[PDB]
């Protein structure tokens, strides 16, 4: 993501005379110069927002040097990726016989090392761009790197999903909290709905669970995108203003949640039912409403983020019709 | 040399704070430093 | 990038497997020293440890040899091995603790009054032998010390007798929980887990550079004959060439950790040794000695100082916009007239040139450090020992005695006083200060005045 | 993926242990050490691997503080596993215990907090319920909220230490008349007053003036005039001096180009006459160059150069060209790999290659650009050059050689004889390779070069004993390059080898000792001492080739031509130390 | 007599200077001189003398474990080998003397973790 | 019953301080230099001098130690003395910031 | 003062005079040792008068 | 000086090793350097012993220098005056 951090540091002052003359500028300067662009405390930094607290400008007292120090306590916007996560954008730069590195080219700078022992991603071309599905381990965060060490794999969509026994609804902060993740997802859907339908469709049905022959509109008054199966009498609740309405408190929560291949995946709905109908060969979840959400917002703003990509790297049809047979791998695998 | 050396080794952790007590760097060894707060070289023999 | 720090505590404690596996930057895996003229990898001399050499650069952190402190490896021993320098530690946790169990034998509620350094001293001091354990129904045999060496330990329940080797040991001791550590005084960090070793730590480079090379040498020989695979249970009889051979690898740890305490502890303790004569004292550079001599013609706070000596001591002044034609005549003499200067340094190329080597310059670049000949007038710290008092280390303006045939340091006779001194052929050092830091606190605090 | 290897993996945490029944069904190991509870309640613990059964789980709630969650924050480089762990401990969220709460009912009771299991298959409930909720603290989710939290939990306390939280009046007459005192000899002493209560700081400055008798005495008009005064005489002094080093500065700088000019001889000639005259430092070298040795015109053109140098250093540093900031990041070192790219962009303003002996030329300026063994340095430091490899190669670049025998100072470095910067330095050499990679392998190759000298002939008298030792110096490392039957005849193919060589280093360099083969002359061909060797090495060490059923002549054969050229490329031909 | 350098031959294990006039090094700033300096106040001069001349040199701690560090400015490294993706590395101004004897420590098996000095923040 | 170390203790960096200065009125120490604080004041400032040498200082001397000599006396000096009072177990570091430009300088010249 | 070189192309070993008074070679021999081998014996003289310090 | 240190504690220590051990048992690497290393240093670890680094043979040994004289009050730049008065 790209989200707000806090650090601590001590910079080193040449000429503390000079420095003082004006400190902020001084200040800001140099902790651009120093911490932009690198990997520093499991974190990436982009930009430094700004310093909240600092120290007088003390002078070293060890050595005869007469330089100085100041330690400073900076808010900067910092980008940490996650496990599992989408990137629409990544150019393979090394395919040899022993190993795969790939690079991002979004606002997360990643490296991908991609094993070459699934048919998926053991045949590729040097500088062709694909999109990746990222491993369930951390993303290595290496002190001073200018980059994001990290696997992944081709994403290919997956046929399984998972439900979630929820038994303890929302408070009001515990809602107010997820208003950040609505605002976040209103966001990337304004996004989506100031770009053209035809690529959106495009990458919605090329990367929907099954095969989407028939051409639908479906629309929410807010959220547009392609229909898809149906789970026999089964309606999907909009989990966006379901949300909404449980922060009003006219809701209860409680229950089974679903998000199935079949559902639309970047679409705010998903399944919930009194007893559990699905056909799940993986235990119900038992939990509360917060992990439940939490994971169900992401997963949308994961998507969101990645159908967004997807249509601003590949802008005509030479782009995508370049990489064709990476999409003919993803109809392969397609029921 | 054996005695100036004990000496020092058990003494130079004694120094003189800014109230001008002396302290094993939080724990008073006097009240005030000579019980007086003066300085050795900066010292007049005066009758009464 | 780093930014500036001061040590502000340092904690003590006992480094065990887990430890010496993080901070080790390697694996020891061959006897062998050189492949050639490298280090060959995986050996004892191997460069990501560190370099002592011009001829190679340390791996790790990619420095030369004086900017290379050094880093640890590992060595996986084949058998566990007892910490030398815990050995009596080990043999209390031998004493409280059931053999076959764990669990505490002595009531650890009868030394809950006492503070928590001596409660495992004087839990373990009470004899243990005979015991009966309450939870495994098993008798306490007594702990006795083999009186032929400083490690080997023996068990005897009423005559029974057995050899405790160090997996035993482990085996032992890793059964204990942390909550009979805790009422036994000791902290978590000293759990008796600690005290048997698997993987040591073979030290830096930087510490041995080039007797303990042999040791380590021969250590890691012995220890590639023992099996990897061997296995050690109470009451096992081991064979008689495996035995010597575990012997001989403990007895070359104790000896290259505690040889009669060549031994990594004995660089400490003495006068000669690391603390008294590496970090209390101190050998420096830009010093001089000589013979004194009476002088009545010089100040209290003055000192003759021959012109040879002059010429050899050096003083950095820092070249500025206010200083620039002081310093010039110091520039044009360089090492041909007196008084001149012998080096400079340069900000532009952040390096050092020579006086002799550059004469294409007409004057100098500001921000430039001159290392000037000592002149009349400057300051310096003299010095003679013993220094019982305080005033044995004293500033004094220093008087250039143009003289070549002079060679001894000239003061004047009542100035003795300070530093107990006469002339029936004591020596003095003397040192000028080069730094501006130091030059001014010489004129402030440290003038014999 | 049976249940056991699952409940073994969910012993490594310190959390969840194990109460242990000898009567039961389950059974797993765990994978290190691990502190149990037992029925009938005995804390026992267990060595890493040990047989055991299991009544039951219990996973313990622990609770932290909000504390030492603010102290991780401060710290700020943890993963978000841990500081939802310990969030969910200190009560600051709720997801373990929601993931939790599977209780069958309160079957167990001891000191702490916990979710007690002990059943066949609530305890997979269990296992299921925690791999989920280490899922979730891995996952996506969990990661943002705590993050978020953790900033706006640190940004609130530094509101709270930020937001919430943070006289004299007129001196007596007697300090005014001394302030005024103060005030006008402010222009003529380093004085400045103050205007504290304590009237201390005026105190100070009045001691250190010298003259505190303002307090008392009105006689402070003759310390003003003192003061003046001594600021007149301190002015006089310092423009004297000034003048002083301005005409020493310029008398040397025509010394130094009459020096460079008309040689050291007739310089050093001039400067004796000088030196017994008082006049030294002086422009009248001026005068003595004219009527002495030349004519007045060979030292006007000496002043018009001295001021032609001049004009051109002022000119330099007048400079303000790119090159100049670019060899600045240049000389910081800073990432080998832009150093590099910086040179590059440095070189393409270089002239006329200017290979050695003078300075690379600014085509943009005019002026120096970069000296020659500055870019080789830049290059070797960029070429993972040792500094070793680095000072012997930078010796095209020494100083001035033994024309200088010393200047009296004793040097350890040595210097660039292009601008005089120092290009390393040599004390003394390490000498720590001589001991280069078993008492037993070592004896056995002594001893049987010890028996070989029995069929060896020697021109003259050898130390038999010398010989075997450097025998083993050479063959040793040679053999461990390639105690089993086949490392013995490695060992003996490579002694026999050496003599080989010995043979025929003393065949091809007559200086060396003649060595032969007994019965053989010393112009016999090498194939026929090859074909002795051989015969030799096969009749005597037959016994150790039947050992090894693999051996063929052929292969013995090939190993000792492949031993020998080894030999020959590492050693190269060697001789054994008139009358 | 004697007079020798601003540097010279060095001791290869601790990085000081030699003995005496004979081996061409320096001369000894012993343990009671240091007494003298430190009770005249001279501390600038023990800076100059006991690190400048003799063989001070940077350390580099982490502070979220306070095990050694490696650093360097060319050829970008900056890593800790107890954290490794946590570091927080803090030079400090030591003396090679003090390295030697620390590692010697540790060779015996006793854990030597540097507390490094906690950073002050104004209260605005 | 005492259990296995978590990661609430075991922490190695000290917690951060935050700098607390006496108010003006309320401070102890004297206002007066000692030679120890003048020596480490014209030190640091002829060191800096030696660094940059920007001064405004009305008169001329060809060296750092006098520039900052006179600088000291002539209450010129752009440094402050922080003495640390005491280190609060909370985490408050209590300081006090004296001004060398109002208190009287013990030197002499 | 005395040149020595070991044969590796070659290494320096060679032997410096490092004193600051300036000497006189007086006497240059190459005796055999108890080994029977050759190494180089220098002698050194210095014209001392009585001076300041003696 | 000396009656005053030996009194501190309520009772009369010495100024040997037994002393120190009573006045300052935290010490440490000032109790390393007085009498015996190898017998403090195995002490310190089995009581996971903290020093914190005062007086001079602690600073010392650890290659830093002592908090004593000039040190004693560290310098702060005088950020108000110089911006006003100097310029960059
Ligand atoms: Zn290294
Ligand atoms: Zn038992
Ligand atoms: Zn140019
Ligand atoms: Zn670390």
């Amino acid at each position: 993501m790209i989200d707000q951090k806090i650090f601590e540091t001590t910079l080193n002052i040449d000429d503390p005379t000079n420095f003082c003359t004006n400190v902020e500028a001084h200040l800001l300067k140099e902790l651009e110069n120093i911490y932009v662009g690198k990997c520093f405390k499991n974190s990436f930094i982009l930009n430094i927002t700004g310093v909240i607290q600092r120290s007088p400008c003390f002078i070293m007292r060890t050595n005869n040097s007469g330089r100085g120090y100041m330690h400073v306590r900076f808010s900067a916007v910092v980008s940490y990726l996650n496990a599992f996560d989408l990137i629409a954008a990544v150019k393979i730069i090394k395919n040899d016989s022993n190993i795969i590195l790939g690079e991002s080219l979004l606002t997360e700078p990643v490296t991908i090392v991609i094993p070459s022992s699934e048919s998926q991603n053991n045949v590729a071309e040097v500088g062709q761009i694909v999109p990746v599905q990222l491993a369930n381990s951390s993303v290595y965060y290496i002190p001073g790197r200018q980059q994001a060490s990290a696997t992944g794999s081709i994403f290919i969509p997956k046929h399984t999903f998972s439900v979630y026994h929820v038994q303890e609804e929302l408070t009001q902060e515990q809602a107010l909290n997820l208003t950040k993740l609505v605002n976040i997802i209103e966001m990337l859907l304004e996004s989506r709905s100031k770009k053209d339908f035809k690529q959106i469709c495009f990458f919605e049905k090329l990367y929907y669970t099954y095969s989407i022959s028939s051409d639908e509109i479906l629309d929410l008054k807010i959220w547009k995108g392609p229909k898809g199966k149906e789970m026999s009498r089964l309606k999907p609740c909009n989990v966006l203003s379901f949300l909404y309405d449980a922060l009003k408190n006219k809701n209860s929560s409680l229950g089974f949640w679903a998000r199935p291949p079949n559902l639309l995946k970047s679409s705010p709905l998903a399944y919930q039912q009194d007893q559990n109908s699905f056909n799940a060969t993986e235990l119900p979840i038992i939990c509360s409403a917060e992990v439940m959400f939490v994971t169900l917002l992401k997963e949308i703003i994961n998507y969101l983020q990645f159908i967004n990509d997807l249509c601003d790297t590949f802008n005509n049809e030479q782009l995508i019709k370049r990489h064709e047979n990476i999409w003919m791998l993803i109809e392969q695998r397609k029921i | 040399g054996y005695a100036n050396r004990k000496a020092i080794f058990g003494l130079q952790s004694c120094i003189v704070d800014y109230y001008r007590r002396v302290s094993i760097d939080t724990r008073l060894v006097q009240q005030l430093y000579g019980e007086d707060g003066l300085d050795a070289r900066q010292l007049e023999t005066v009758r009464f | 990038e780093a930014g500036y720090a001061e040590i502000a505590a340092v904690q003590f404690n006992i480094a065990g497997d887990n430890d010496h596996k993080r901070q080790g930057v390697m694996e020891v895996t061959i006897s062998n020293l050189f492949e050639g003229t490298l280090p060959a990898e995986g050996g004892i001399y191997d460069a990501r440890m560190g370099t002592t050499d011009h001829h190679y650069k340390c791996i790790t952190c990619s420095h030369q040899r004086k900017q290379c402190m050094g880093h640890p490896g590992i060595l996986q021993m084949h058998a566990p091995v007892l910490q030398p320098l815990f050995i009596a530690e080990i043999r209390r946790w031998l004493r409280v603790i059931c053999l076959n169990c764990g669990a505490p034998i002595v009531d650890l509620k009868r030394y809950e009054h006492l503070i928590r350094p001596k409660r495992l001293i004087e839990a373990a001091s009470s004899q243990t032998e005979g015991k009966q354990c309450y939870v495994c129904k098993a008798v306490h045999p007594k702990i006795v010390k083999d009186s032929e060496d400083y490690f080997t330990f023996w068990a005897d329940q009423q005559g029974k007798i057995d050899k405790l080797y160090p997996q035993i040991i482990r085996e032992i001791f890793s059964r204990v929980t942390y909550d009979t550590v805790v009422k036994l005084g000791r902290s978590k960090n000293s759990h008796p887990e600690k005290l048997v070793l698997k993987a040591i730590q073979i030290p830096p480079i930087s510490i041995r550079p080039g007797d303990i090379n042999n040791v380590i040498q021969y250590l890691v020989r012995k220890n590639l004959l023992i099996p990897k695979d061997l296995q050690i249970v109470r009451g096992q009889k081991i064979p008689l060439n495996i035995d010597r051979n575990l012997q001989t690898i403990q007895q070359l740890y104790y000896n290259f950790l505690l040889d009669s305490v060549p031994s990594i502890m004995r660089r400490l303790p003495r006068k000669e040794g690391r603390i008294r004569k590496s970090l209390l004292g101190s050998q420096v550079w830009s010093i001089s000695r000589s013979t004194i001599c009476g002088n009545s013609d010089l100040h209290l706070d003055e000192v003759g100082y021959p012109i040879s000596f002059a010429r050899t001591l050096q003083v950095a002044e820092t070249v500025q916009h206010y200083n620039i034609n002081r310093l010039m005549p110091y520039f044009l003499n360089g090492k041909r007239q007196y008084p001149g200067c012998s080096r400079v340094y340069k900000q532009i190329t952040q390096s050092v040139h020579d006086i002799e080597g550059l004469k294409q310059d007409f004057r100098l670049e500001v921000g430039d450090i001159l290392y000037r000949d000592v002149v009349t007038g400057d300051v310096a710290f003299f010095n003679r020992q013993p220094s019982l008092e305080r005033s044995s280390i004293g500033v004094h303006r220093i008087v250039v005695l143009e003289n070549p045939k002079i060679s001894t340091f000239q003061m004047n006779v009542s100035a003795c006083a300070w530093y107990n001194a006469d002339f029936d052929g004591d020596q003095m050092n003397l040192w000028v200060p080069w730094s501006v830091m130091s030059r001014v606190e010489a004129e402030l605090l440290c003038s014999v005045r | 993926p049976i249940e056991a290897y699952i409940r073994q993996l969910l012993v490594d945490p310190d959390v969840v242990p194990i109460v242990s029944e000898k009567k039961k069904e389950l059974r797993v190991r765990p994978s290190t050490r691990k502190e149990i509870f037992l029925i009938n309640g005995t804390h026992l613990a267990v060595p890493a691997e040990a047989p055991i059964e299991i009544y039951g789980l219990k996973l313990r709630l622990k609770t932290f503080s909000p504390q030492c969650f603010m102290r991780m924050a401060e710290i700020g480089s943890f993963s978000p596993e841990t500081l939802g762990y310990v969030a969910s401990g200190a009560n600051l969220t709720n997801f373990i215990r929601v993931f939790m709460k599977c209780v069958d009912q309160e079957t167990w009771k001891k000191n702490g907090e916990g979710v007690v299991v002990t059943t066949k298959e609530n305890i997979i409930q269990f296992t299921h319920q925690y791999i989920e909720l280490y899922k979730f603290l891995r996952s996506g989710g969990h990661s943002w909220l705590i993050n978020r939290l953790a900033e706006e939990m640190v940004h609130r306390k530094l509101d709270r230490e930020d937001q919430g939280s943070h006289e004299e009046i007129e001196p007596e007459e007697n300090i005014k008349r001394v302030i005024f005192f103060l005030k006008e000899l402010s222009t003529m002493y380093s004085v400045s007053p103050v205007f504290t209560s304590g009237y201390m700081p005026l105190l100070y400055d009045l001691y250190r003036a010298g003259y505190l008798e303002v307090l008392w005495n009105p006689v402070e008009q003759k310390f003003l005039q003192h003061a003046e005064q001594r600021e007149k005489e301190q002015m006089i002094l310092q423009q004297v001096d000034m003048k002083l080093t301005e005409v020493i500065t310029q008398a040397r700088q025509y010394f130094k180009i009459m020096e460079e000019k008309i040689g050291r001889v007739q310089s050093d000639a001039i400067r004796e006459i000088l030196t017994m005259e008082g006049k030294v430092d002086d422009p009248n070298s001026i005068l003595q160059e004219v009527i002495k040795a030349c004519g007045k015109q060979e030292a006007e053109l000496i002043t018009t150069e001295y001021l032609n140098i001049k004009k051109q250093w002022e000119l330099q540093e007048k400079n303000a060209c790119a090159h100049l900031k670019l060899v600045k990041q240049l000389r910081s070192g800073l990432q080998y790999a832009e150093l590099l790219k910086v040179l590059e962009s440095i070189r393409v303003l270089y002239k006329e290659k200017n290979n050695t002996t003078n300075w690379n030329l600014c085509k943009a300026c005019g002026f120096k650009l970069l000296c020659p063994h500055v870019d080789m340095l830049i290059q070797l430091q960029a070429a993972e050059a040792s500094y070793d490899t680095m000072r012997t190669k930078l010796m095209k670049f020494s100083g001035i050689n033994k024309e200088k025998e010393n200047n009296q100072g004793l040097i350890y470095s040595y210097f660039c004889k292009i601008c005089g910067e120092e290009l390393a330095h040599f004390i003394q050499e390490d000498r720590t390779a001589d001991v280069g990679i078993n008492s037993k392998l070592r004896v056995f190759i002594w001893q049987e070069t010890m028996k070989a000298c029995t069929f060896i002939h020697f021109g003259k008298l050898v130390d038999v004993k010398q010989f075997a030792n450097i025998a083993v110096n050479v063959c040793l490392p040679l053999v461990y390059s390639i105690y089993d039957p086949l490392t013995q005849l490695y060992a003996v193919i490579y002694i026999y080898a050496y003599i080989l060589n010995l043979i025929y280093s003393s065949q091809k360099n007559k200086e060396f000792l003649t060595i032969t083969i007994h019965g053989m002359k010393a112009d016999s061909s090498l194939n026929a001492y090859v074909t002795f060797l051989l015969e030799k090495m096969m009749q005597q060490y037959s016994g150790i080739i039947n050992q090894l059923s693999e051996i063929t002549d052929q292969w013995i054969a090939n190993n000792f031509r492949e031993a020998f050229k080894k030999i020959i490329h590492q050693n190269g031909l060697q001789g054994l130390s008139d009358d | 007599r004697y007079a020798v350098a601003s540097y010279g031959p060095t001791d290869a294990l601790t990085g000081q200077p030699l003995d005496g006039k004979r081996s061409h090094g320096g001369l000894r700033l012993g343990e009671m001189e240091h007494w003298v300096l430190t009770a005249q106040g001279a501390m600038q001069t023990i800076i100059e003398k006991s690190h400048d001349d003799s063989d001070g040199c940077i350390s580099y701690i982490c502070r979220n474990c306070g095990e050694p560090a490696i650093y360097n400015a060319s050829h970008p490294i900056y890593k800790c080998m107890n954290c490794d993706v946590q570091a927080d590395i803090g030079m400090v101004d030591s003396r090679r003397s003090s390295i030697v004897f620390q590692h010697e420590m540790r060779a015996a098996n006793v854990n030597i973790t540097s507390v490094l000095s906690p950073r002050v923040f104004q209260p605005a | 019953i005492v259990e296995s170390p978590s990661i609430c203790e075991g922490f190695v960096q000290a917690s951060s301080q935050t700098l607390v200065i006496i108010p003006d009125n309320e401070r102890i120490t004297s206002n007066v230099l000692t030679t120890f604080e003048a020596t480490r004041l014209v030190a640091v400032r002829a060191q800096q001098l030696a660094i940059n040498g920007s001064t405004m200082l009305k008169k001329k001397y060809s060296s750092p130690i006098d520039i900052a000599k006179q600088e000291l006396f002539n209450r010129k000096i752009p440094l402050l003395v922080m003495r640390c009072i005491k280190v609060t177990p909370e985490g408050q570091k209590i300081v006090e910031i004296w001004n060398p430009r109002e208190m009287g300088i013990p030197l002499l010249d | 003062i005395i040149g020595k070189v070991a044969k590796i192309k070659y290494i320096d070993r060679s032997v410096m005079y490092g004193f600051d008074e300036p000497a006189v070679v007086d006497a240059v021999m190459r005796p055999h040792g108890p080994n029977d081998e050759i190494f180089g014996l220098m002698r050194l003289r210095y014209e001392r008068n009585l001076n300041i310090g003696d | 000086m000396y009656a005053d240190l030996m009194t501190r504690t309520g009772q009369v220590t010495s100024l040997e090793k037994a002393g120190l051990n009573a006045r300052e048992p935290s010490n440490v690497l000032l109790r390393m350097a007085l009498s015996s290393p190898v017998q403090v240093l195995t002490d310190a670890a089995v009581d996971s012993a903290v020093n914190p680094i005062y007086g001079i043979a602690a600073p010392t040994l650890m290659g830093s220098v002592p908090r004593i004289g000039t040190m004693y009050s560290d310098i702060i730049m005088d950020e108000k005056y110089i911006t006003e008065n100097y310029k960059s």
